[PDB]
């Protein structure tokens, strides 16, 4: 999200360059039911309620570099030989050790 | 050299400025050492 | 071997429990006050992020 | 054992080969600096003093 | 043959292509000297400057 | 990244043989046959082309 | 004071005060242009 | 303070951290400069502010500005009676307006737990107490966010921005809120372009009642073509519109 608040896809290189966290917004469908002991029930559902952002492992199914051909990766300034499997957290490539 | 009465702290010494210096951070905002903050608390309660 | 997934799933439940605890606390204040609560405002997004 | 300069796990390198790019490498150091406006009194900016 | 004199070396030397690696450890990254440097104000003892 | 100009060991010119070497390989020459066709007799010079990796080709796949 | 956009590679003169951003691209990553000063390399 | 040179500008030296006479060489002060350190070589509101910012996915610099404004207004205490949440919402709105990506009061109310009335009251109170001012919002500030929330292409976004700017220049919407003008421009740009949007969706996105959209659209209705960009491609003619 830019300063003006305009959302835009975040490329992994931009996260690396601008020291961003490669995170995906997380939404959850929430159903709220209220009973006021008046033999009436009101059920209101808030579709896609923002609840946080999950850091995304690069070159995973939820990464923007998913299914992109090697030529496409080069267009994004990404090394095709790069295996992915890490996170960009404040621009730092973080690997989770088993 | 030592007396039992002297063990009781009737008068509290104040370390010199060399022992506890005035660190400078974020410009001219003098960052007082932890001792000064305790010394500031000591004097406040002592005056009260 | 706890890989990234299971390790992350370990964090999410702790962080999701805090999220659910937080909305419970936020809602309890408004319900006790007598006024309904806004769900969007009850959720603290910084907990998971 | 040419002249004793490779003893005890040392190596004698060809200077002419080094002159030709043998094992020549680049070293890149990246420095990051950010200007923060936190604090009304202090406002750091980028400019040559 | 000896480079300095051109005379054949009595022993025949094992010579051939081997894959060598240059390691990140350079001497320039390691050489460092201290001579009446910037001591600390509080401790009045040496520190990096 | 790019073919060295000189053989490291002897200083023989090697920088004008990578394109010819690739062309010879495309002509079904064996790697040894191509090197012999290019005048690389000393194994130090054959090492230069036999073990070269031309990364400059993939570096050009990134737009300036 | 020319800055090259990282997306479209547009050279645009940017003042110190005005915000850093591509004039037409809108991109927010800017690279300084190579110095006009001359630097000597010995081919060694 | 060279004893030989009274009032001499001693030169700081980083070799040992000492100040030397500018023209004597005499070292005044052994190692006093402290080279390493010198040369680089109230709660529950910041959390609430961060939650509000997260609900908008706005950047951290705006959050820091909002925190600074909150700390300031808590220092003056010219509005102590107001709720802390309302002060936080007002500070967030002020920061968003200041950084150049202004939001609408309805886009802060939808995030905060208070209504727009209190947000505006606290905004005015903070602007009065802090003795600061904010540049007036322009119709082009809400264009990018409104058209990004909608699935309109970039071409339609630029078309709407140009329509709104020309309309405000031509005084076709005198005294009307810039948000309504932006909504009308977005509506006409979407109807003329391939991707069409009804008044309802635009009202929800911009937080403007469809009646206000119609009122602001009828004023610029006869002047539709001259507001459009000269080089504008479309499938539904700009010459005919609802
Ligand atoms: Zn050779
Ligand atoms: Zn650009
Ligand atoms: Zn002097």
């Amino acid at each position: 999200w830019e300063r003006d608040g305009a959302p835009s896809p975040m490329m992994p290189n931009e996260a690396r360059l601008r020291n961003l966290t490669y995170s995906a917004p997380l939404y959850v469908d929430i159903t709220k039911t209220v009973i006021k002991e008046g033999e009436e029930q009101l059920q209101t559902q808030h579709q896609k309620t923002f609840i946080g952002k999950i850091p995304i492992m690069l070159r995973s199914t939820y990464c923007l570099l998913n299914g992109l051909t090697d030529r496409d990766l080069c267009e994004l300034n990404e090394c095709p030989l790069d295996p992915g499997g890490y996170f960009i957290i404040n621009g730092s490539e973080k690997v989770l050790i088993a | 050299y030592a007396r039992p009465e002297w063990m009781i702290v009737t008068v509290l010494p104040v370390p010199p400025l060399s022992v506890r210096p005035a660190v400078v951070m974020q410009g001219s905002a003098r960052n007082q050492d932890d001792l000064t903050h305790k010394l500031a608390d000591i004097v406040k309660i002592n005056n009260q | 071997l706890d890989l990234a997934g299971p390790l992350l799933a370990f964090l999410f439940r702790g962080m999701f429990k805090n999220l659910l605890k937080e909305v419970r606390i936020y809602a309890q204040k408004f319900i006790d006050r007598g006024k309904d609560f806004n769900l969007e405002l009850a959720i603290k997004t910084r907990i998971i992020s | 054992s040419y002249t004793g300069y490779n003893q005890e796990d040392s190596v004698i390198m060809n200077r002419s080969a080094v002159d030709r790019g043998f094992f020549r490498s680049v070293f890149y150091r990246s420095y990051k600096e950010q200007e923060s406006k936190k604090g009304f009194d202090q406002e750091e900016v980028f400019e040559k003093p | 043959y000896n480079g300095f004199t051109g005379r054949k070396i009595t022993s025949q030397i094992f010579i051939g292509p081997t894959y060598y690696q240059r390691l990140k450890h350079m001497v320039d990254d390691k050489i460092h000297s201290r001579a009446r440097g910037p001591i600390q104000i509080l401790n009045r003892q040496p520190m990096e400057g | 990244m790019i073919i060295p100009v000189r053989c490291f060991t002897c200083g023989k010119i090697v920088g004008n043989k990578w394109e010819a070497y690739l062309g010879l390989l495309q002509a079904e020459y064996t790697e040894g046959d191509a090197l012999d066709a290019l005048g690389l007799k000393r194994y130090c010079c054959r090492r230069m082309l036999l073990a070269h990796v031309d990364l400059i080709e993939k570096l050009l796949n990134y737009a300036p | 004071m020319i800055y090259i956009c990282g997306e479209c590679h547009t050279e645009n003169e940017i003042k110190s005060r005005d915000p850093i951003r591509c004039r037409e691209c809108g991109y927010r990553i800017m690279y300084k242009k190579r110095t006009k000063r001359l630097v000597v390399f010995d081919a060694r | 303070t060279c004893p030989n040179h009274p009032d001499a500008i001693l030169v700081e030296d980083y070799r040992a951290g000492d100040m030397i006479c500018p023209e004597c060489g005499l070292v005044v002060g052994d190692r006093v400069i402290d080279v390493g350190s010198e040369w680089r070589t109230m709660m529950n509101a910041f959390k609430e502010i961060t939650t509000m910012a997260d609900r908008i996915n706005l950047p951290r610099n705006i959050v820091d500005r909002t925190n600074n404004l909150f700390k300031q207004v808590y220092e003056q205490k010219s509005l102590k009676g107001r709720a802390n949440d309302a002060i936080a919402s007002a500070c967030l709105y002020i920061a968003c307006r200041q950084e150049g990506v202004p939001r609408t009061f309805k886009e802060i109310c939808a995030v905060s737990r208070i209504s727009k009335k209190e947000i505006g009251r606290c905004f005015k109170l903070i602007l009065k107490a802090l003795e600061t001012s904010v540049d007036l919002i322009t119709t082009g500030d809400f264009m990018s966010r409104f058209c990004s929330n909608l699935c309109l292409p970039k071409q339609v976004q630029m078309a709407a921005t140009h329509i709104a700017r020309k309309a405000v220049e031509l005084d076709l919407v005198p005294g009307r809120s810039p948000i309504s003008v932006a909504a009308a421009a977005i509506y006409m740009a979407s109807q003329a372009s391939a991707e069409k949007r009804t008044q309802k969706e635009i009202g929800d996105i911009a937080g403007v009642a469809d009646v206000t959209i119609r009122q602001s659209y009828r004023l610029i209705y006869p002047r539709a073509p001259d507001l459009f960009p000269t080089d504008f491609k479309f499938d539904t003619p700009v010459d005919k519109l609802p």
